[PDB]
């Protein structure tokens, strides 16, 4: 999102607010919306299995801010 | 360039105004200080022809190299970051919590006798410095004297202030109708007097601890003319009833800060080298042949009488004479004048017009007042 | 004008007021001074003397106060009081001197 | 699993309390007791305990019985809100009756019957007012549309919430009984302005700015359209307004419900720590924080089978108020919710203990606890020292649904952003800036040619055929059109001003990208935008409110079409102040905003679009007088008498070719004044023509949100009815009307004078501090009289000046007026005019009154009693003595009696004693002018000097004298004073300090 590239990033998002995008058409709401009300896939074998100590999954994380330069997503300055 | 000031300055809401200023605050992104920023512009609105544009330019420019002349001095204001546009002028300096040296005295009517010491001294050592580097401001107000959270004074407005050499006198006729030597106005006669010197801010510094000491500017009248005559005269007088109560040092600092020959006027090193600003931590050359131990001894009885005889001189309510004269009773004369202050309290702002001095009247409105 | 030698009595006197170093004369002090001397001021007038002599309420009396306390003027009569006040107290004896 | 076991204990502690009384085929749950009414908003409370319960029981899914009984919660929730969806529709009149001409009368009623949704009580036995409910109904139906639950569900029902939100969108600007239903703290039949309500409204709006109520398949048909002024409006007036409860109530512990979870309508954190603070030092208790100061509910006097109690409680409610736990709840919930641990530990501490127990070992939170009858005077004499006892609701639903849901927040089974899906918890995130666009067009070829020469580049307004630019009125009369259903008799959104943050965003209609200038560049309007130094300045005025809260997401954009009207005489460049300001805007640089200059399609990548989905498919002698004469003011005169006699709207038939109407002449004739620039009748046809400044009830509620009196025209005592809270635009234009009489051009006056009042008091709230009621009468006589001191002219060439100068003028004048700058009895003049008076007047007045049996002014009485039944925070007290000191109609003497005033009090801080008797201020002011007047005749004055005033006996030097100083008018009243108090004292003085 740095640097020239910042503009078709945006390009990109607009089209993707709009609609459609490439010809294929797409929704934009909430995903907490879109989770509610569809259909989840079961993955039960985990529990069944007789490892005594359940193994553990990285999961996505937030990203802190910096505390040296404090970079606050300045504008592109080409 | 303006881009980088205003990525680097947040303008914010507005602290003081000027004739064509405005003072707004701004935060220092990567540091996230509390400094302020001054705008000025240049046309004016269009208002003007581009030589009073030019001419303001010329005015700043030297304002600023003034105050970089005397720049890293804890006392006087500093510039952190100047900047220039085509159409506006952007300055950055150190943001005060607390307000105007008027604002203050005006709120406190009188200050106390520490805090008038340590004023004047302030005043002393940034003069000084001044004339260290040969600068001359000519322009020491009430108004224009600031304070900070640790009250302490920074002089500010350097746009007037400009740099000088040995041998050549200014001529330019300006400043506070009060604030004015007689220099000024021997050479404003028609051509006779050279031009400025030095004296004029140390009656300056006279008039300032007047007005801060008697609560009034030691000259004001209802007449510009009338005024002018008498700071020309130099017939200054102390009020009989306020000056009654001080120690005589402060008298004679005034007296010879106000006095009206250029050459007799006491040197701002004359200034400090005197008692009342001098202070002592402890000494061990305090020896002397017993006469001296005697005299020493004469004199702490002499003390101890004298404070032995205080309390028993107080004065009662006295009632009957507040019936009489309620100016007799010091604390119930500070104390009606707080109140007619608070009462009045929103007009007295910049000019010579309206002003403390305007609010007292001691002189008594009477037949004899039609002389002239 | 003053002088040094008036000012090293000051000092001195400041100093001998309090018995201890704190560089105010303390109420405590001045009444211990007092009763020492043979005088019992009252609490009313004591608090009374230093609020007097005090510019304002802090209620402490620093040096430059009491040189200012010092510098006043008596004119005539109230220094021929004092004197004869200061003698009286000094000749306690029957002796006249 | 444990948490498996806890939560259906808390699904069986739910059922059993407030599950219970469900109330099928409604659906609408009794609000306890033997009542069996149901509340909108208790309801409202009650139902996000069992929404929690289901949101926790939905994450643990994949079992037959756990999706069952989130589903069953789900659809209770959903029925409960159908219900009151119900019986909301069920008052489309009344609601359709309050979109105009807002009245008490005409909103819908707050209390609802049980099933079969009928009405339980009449429209004049209840308060049917209460905006809050609503309000607060709607955001949470947002809430819970946005979680994924389905509620609003027909188009006719989305056009009632639009309805809806145009009914509520005027809080900000009326006044209901708040949610106690009892308006102040006296009812008497009265309602006041209430900071939950405006800040709950405020909320709500923010929740259904563009919500699709339709869920994830919902179409742009489906969605609502709130607009943005009326937001910030509701801000602006909560910020003005959120040092205490109210204009009469000085601390109220509802206010937690703006700054806490329930949608968190507040910004400043500051403010909040401060209103926190006060709420607890000033309403905490040994059971709860009481509701407010000096309440009546539920105690063991005052008749509690009575209404409308008398102004009697100067201590009969005081210091023995109950208290409520829901709002240590509130505190739980607030500490839980935001960052707190610590605090949530020891709330919950706390509350445990005032709990009561039930059957079979429940939980449940009394309604309050009061003090016992017998020990009040323990209480009274020792605060907070007795034991209460509860009484009331024992099942209260609300506290308990408040309760369990901030026990689950706590316990871990839910968290924050569940029931805030809205991501509402970061409103006090400070807003780090925002850039401005805006873009100049010229209307023609030359306009755009000499905007070249002089180095800037401009569009024309064609070439850009995809982006069309029309005026604000066009705007309206489209959203005018929102929400409007012929089968359900609705009319749609009311033709409403908009402000400068609606014109800003780009809109879309029929796939074309729309751009609209804002509504202030309109001169047919108002003659304000005539001025070039007014559009500059309230340009930059603009501007930087624009840059201040832009609280919408996206860029905005402001087009400025310059026009043929700013052009200077000769008509051939722009004039200096508009040329000024775009060179300072093309250095990115402007008032307090930061700008660049662009073109329209740049700016179009970027920027704010909305899509309006709703816009898819002898007199004949008189005659020729009038025609042949001269002299244009004359005209313009004759022209009027016309329309006075036979020419209101009939045609004068001045031409034979075609008819014209007198309405076409006067527009004719305005539009011809305006070229030549000549503001001398001017006013006379605005006047004529009853145009209205736009926004003057925004103007009025500016106003009177910092707790202002106005009052309309020169002040007589039948006349001049003064205004003390909000009215609607054509009750308020009837009343100016009424003051301005026939001297219509009085009436335009005023109008600007106000409106100048209202742009002042949000740039530089200083000036107007210290004034309590401002009087456009009096001010417009200041102004002449001061004007023809000026020239030395009479008061009909005062007038005429008056008249003829600028807006400009009028609005520097004023200002100067205002900071009373440029003898000494001119000064007195003034102030006594304006009735400046010091910041502690009304308690050195209060104190004075409780130190003495009454003060006398020559002519009635006012008594000590009152200083018990009023208190000096009390707006009430402060217009009493201000009534009191008007009775004398010379400002002068006013000012006399003000400084007589301060001087007796001075006087009365010295002297520790008890008057006991009346003081009469004219006897003292004429005893010191008596021993003035002798002074002056011992000095040696002589007879010229020693004048009297030809109605007021007082020397002219009194007046003239200065305030302090040796002879000032201070001392000759201090001994005036004194002498009066030994005249009034046994033989002797009782002054000792
Ligand atoms: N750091 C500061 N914070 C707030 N206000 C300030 C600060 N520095 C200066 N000011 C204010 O801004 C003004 C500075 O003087 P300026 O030259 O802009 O005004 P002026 O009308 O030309 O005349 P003067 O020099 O007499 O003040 C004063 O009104 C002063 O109170």
């Amino acid at each position: 999102i740095r640097g020239s590239r910042f503009n078709p990033i945006l390009d990109m998002l607009a089209a993707l607010k709009k609609g459609i995008i490439g010809g294929v058409k797409v929704h934009v709401d909430r995903l907490q919306t879109l989770i509610s009300g569809a259909v989840v896939e079961q993955l039960d074998f985990l529990r069944i299995s007789d490892t005594e100590e359940l193994p553990e999954f990285k999961s996505f994380e937030e990203l802190e801010p910096p505390k040296h330069s404090k970079v606050k997503r300045q504008s592109s300055t080409p | 360039s303006a881009q980088d000031f205003y990525e680097n300055y947040e303008p914010k809401e507005i602290l003081g105004r000027g004739v064509s200023s405005v003072v707004r605050r701004c935060i220092h992104k990567p540091t996230s200080q509390e400094y302020a920023v001054k705008v000025i512009d240049v046309t004016g609105g269009g208002s003007f022809s581009p030589e009073e544009v030019r001419e303001l330019r010329e005015a700043t420019l030297k304002e600023v190299d003034i105050l970089r002349k005397v720049s890293g001095h804890p006392n006087i204001i500093q510039l952190k970051d100047t900047y220039e546009t085509n159409t506006f002028f952007f300055l950055v300096f150190d943001l005060m919590k607390r307000g105007e040296l008027f604002d203050y005295l005006t709120e406190k009517v009188t200050l106390s006798e520490k805090e008038t010491r340590k004023i004047m001294r302030a005043l002393l050592e940034v003069i000084c410095t001044l004339h260290k580097l040969n600068i001359v401001h000519r322009d020491l107000k009430p108004e224009n004297i600031l304070l900070d959270d640790n009250m302490n004074i920074k002089l500010t407005d350097f746009g007037f202030s400009c740099q000088l050499e040995p041998g050549e006198r200014l001529r330019e006729v300006c400043g506070t109708p009060s604030y004015l030597a007689p220099e000024i106005i021997e050479c404003s006669m028609n051509e006779d007097h050279p031009g400025y010197g030095k004296e004029v801010d140390m009656w300056s510094t006279g008039v300032i601890m007047y007005t801060l000491l008697a609560g009034s500017p030691p000259f004001w009248h209802r007449k510009q003319m009338l005024m002018l005559r008498m700071i020309m005269s130099g017939n200054y007088q102390f009020g009989s009833p306020e000056w009654d109560d001080y120690s005589d040092t402060v008298k004679d600092l005034v007296s010879r800060f106000l006095v009206v020959q250029p050459q007799n006027r006491y040197t701002a090193e004359e200034a400090l080298a005197h008692p009342f600003f001098q202070q002592y931590l402890v000494e061990e050359v305090r020896h002397f042949s017993p006469r001296g131990k005697f005299k020493v001894i004469a004199l702490t009885v002499l003390a101890s009488v004298r404070i032995y005889y205080q309390y028993r001189r107080v004065k009662p309510v006295t009632r009957e004479i507040v019936i009489r004269d309620p100016y007799a009773l010091r604390p119930l004369r500070r104390l009606i004048d707080a109140y007619a202050f608070r009462i009045y309290g929103h007009w007295v702002k910049k000019g010579q017009q309206q002003n403390r001095a305007a609010l007292f009247e001691n002189t008594p409105k009477a037949v004899l007042l039609s002389l002239a | 004008q003053l002088t040094e030698e008036q000012i090293a009595e000051f000092k001195e006197a400041f100093s001998l007021f309090d018995k201890d170093g704190d560089g105010t004369i303390t109420t405590k002090e001045l009444g211990t001074v007092m009763r020492s001397l043979g005088q019992n001021p009252t609490e009313a007038e004591l608090q009374d003397m230093i609020n007097e002599v005090d510019a304002d309420g802090n209620g402490t009396i620093d040096f430059p106060e009491f040189l200012t306390m010092m510098a006043r003027k008596m004119k005539d009569t109230d220094s021929e009081e004092e004197i004869r006040e200061a003698f009286r107290v000094f000749d306690k004896d029957g002796n006249g001197y | 699993s444990n948490s498996g076991v806890r939560l259906d204990g808390y699904a069986r502690l739910v059922q059993q309390t407030i599950l219970c009384h469900q109330n099928p085929v409604t659906g609408l749950l009794p609000a306890s007791y033997d009542q069996k009414d149901a509340w909108v908003r208790d309801n409202v409370y009650s139902i996000l305990a069992v929404w929690g319960l289901g949101l926790a029981y939905r994450k643990n899914a994949d079992r037959d019985e756990d999706k069952a009984k989130a589903y069953e919660l789900e659809q209770s929730v959903v029925k409960l809100m159908r219900g009151l969806l119900h019986c909301m529709i069920r008052q489309v009149d009344k609601v359709e009756s309050f979109k105009y001409s807002q009245s008490t009368k005409d909103s819908l009623h707050a209390k609802y019957n049980t099933k079969t949704c009928a009405t339980v009580v009449g429209d004049d036995q209840w308060g049917h007012l209460q905006l809050d409910a609503t309000s607060v109904y709607l955001l949470f139906l947002a809430q819970m549309t946005a979680s994924g639950l389905h509620i609003i569900h027909s188009l006719d029902e989305v056009n009632f919430i639009q309805n809806l939100v145009f009914y509520i969108e005027a809080a900000y600007k009326t006044a209901d009984f708040g949610i106690w239903e009892r308006g102040d703290k006296t009812n008497q039949g009265i309602s006041e302005l209430n900071a939950s309500s405006v800040g709950m409204a405020k909320a709500a709006l923010e929740a259904l700015d563009e919500l699709d109520l339709f869920g994830v398949k919902g179409g742009p048909q489906s969605v609502i359209h709130v607009l943005a002024d009326e937001v910030q409006h509701c801000q602006s007036i909560l910020n003005s307004l959120l040092p205490r409860a109210s204009t009469s109530k000085e601390v109220d512990a509802s206010l937690l419900s703006v700054v806490s979870f329930p949608a968190f309508a507040v910004e400043d954190s500051q403010l909040v720590e401060l209103t926190k603070q006060e709420i607890i030092t000033k309403l905490q208790g040994r059971y709860g924080c009481c509701r407010f100061l000096r309440d009546g509910y539920k105690t063991p006097k005052e008749d509690p089978n009575r209404l409308y109690y008398e102004p009697a409680e100067l201590k009969l409610f005081e210091n023995i108020e109950c208290e409520w736990p829901l709002f240590w709840t509130y505190f739980i919930l607030d500490g839980v919710f935001s960052g707190n641990a610590e605090q949530v530990q020891e709330y919950k501490e706390a509350l445990e203990a005032v709990l009561i127990k039930g059957k079979n070992g429940v939980p449940l939170l009394p309604e309050l606890y009061s003090v016992p009858p017998d020990r009040v005077d323990e209480e009274y004499q020792n605060p907070h020292t007795v034991d209460r006892v509860p009484m009331g609701k024992l099942p209260h639903m609300w506290g308990q649904s408040l309760y369990i849901l901030g026990s689950l927040m706590a316990e871990g089974f839910l968290a924050p952003g569940e029931i805030d899906p809205l991501n509402r918890r970061f409103s006090t995130v400070p807003k780090p800036d925002v850039v401005v666009q805006v873009s100049i067009l010229a209307e023609t070829e030359e306009i755009k040619t000499i905007l070249k020469d002089k180095g800037i580049y401009v569009e024309t307004i064609a070439e850009v055929y995809p982006i069309r630019v029309q005026p604000a009125r066009i705007l309206s009369h489209i959203y005018s059109s929102l929400g409007c259903n012929n089968r359900m008799k609705l009319s749609g959104r009311p033709y409403r001003h908009m402000g400068v943050l609606g014109t800003s965003k780009l809109y879309d209609i029929r796939k074309t990208i729309f751009t609209f200038t804002p509504q202030f560049i309109d001169q047919q309007q108002f003659y304000l935008a005539l001025d070039n130094k007014m559009i500059v300045e309230m340009l930059r005025t603009d501007l930087s409110y624009l840059c201040s809260r832009w609280r919408m997401t996206g860029q905005p954009t402001i087009t400025f079409p310059i026009s043929h009207s700013m052009l200077d005489e000769d008509g051939t460049s722009l004039n200096s102040s508009i040329l000024a300001a775009l060179r300072k805007m093309q250095d990115g640089y402007f008032g307090g905003a930061r700008v660049q200059t662009g073109k329209l399609s740049e700016f179009l990548t970027t920027s704010c679009c909305t899509h309006l989905s709703f816009m898819d498919p002898d007199f004949k002698a008189l005659v020729l007088q009038l025609k042949e004469t001269s002299s244009l003011q004359e005209q313009a005169d004759i022209l009027y008498m016309l329309y006075t006699m036979k020419g209101p709207d009939w045609n004068t038939e001045l031409y034979n070719e075609r008819s014209a109407t007198v309405r076409e002449l006067l527009t004719e004739l305005y539009g011809k004044v305006g070229e030549i620039r000549h503001w001398g009748l001017i006013r006379y046809i605005s006047g004529i023509l009853r145009k209205k400044v736009e926004a003057l009830d925004e103007a009025c509620t500016d106003l009177l949100s910092h707790q202002k009196h106005l009052t309309v025209g020169l002040p007589p005592e039948p006349r001049e009815k003064t205004i003390s809270a909000p009215l609607p635009y054509e009750a308020l234009t009837q009343l100016i009307d009424e003051a301005s009489e026939g001297d219509m051009s009085i009436s335009i006056l005023t109008q600007e004078i106000m409106v100048y009042l209202a742009m002042y008091m949000r740039t530089q709230p200083g000036l107007f501090a210290e004034m309590f009621r401002l009087r456009i009468g009096l001010i417009i006589q200041v102004m002449a009289t001061e004007l023809a001191h000026s020239l030395r002219c009479s008061a009909e060439e005062a007038t005429e000046g008056l008249m003829n100068l600028s807006p400009s003028a009028m609005k520097n004048l004023l200002h100067h007026i205002l900071s009373g700058k440029e003898q000494w009895q001119r000064r007195r003049r003034l102030d006594g005019a304006l009735n400046r008076v010091p910041v502690g007047f009304y308690q050195k007045v209060w104190k004075v009154l409780q130190k003495c049996h009454g003060l006398s002014v020559e002519g009635f009485v006012l008594p000590s009693s009152t200083t018990r039944e009023m208190t000096p925070g009390e707006i009430k007290f402060s217009v009493h003595v201000e009534s009191v000191l008007n009775r004398v109609p010379q400002p002068e003497y006013r000012q006399l009696l003000v400084e007589a005033i301060l001087v007796l009090t001075m006087l009365a801080d010295i002297e520790i004693h008890s008057i006991g008797s009346i003081i009469a201020v004219e006897k003292i002011v004429h005893i010191a002018n008596d021993l003035f007047l002798q002074e002056q005749k011992t000095l040696g004055a002589d007879d010229t000097m020693l004048a009297k005033d030809p109605a007021s006996g007082i020397c002219t030097l009194l007046y003239d004298s200065a305030p302090s100083g040796r002879f000032g008018t201070m001392t000759y009243l201090s001994k005036a004073a004194a002498t009066y108090v030994q005249e009034f004292l046994p033989h002797s003085i009782c002054a000792m300090q």
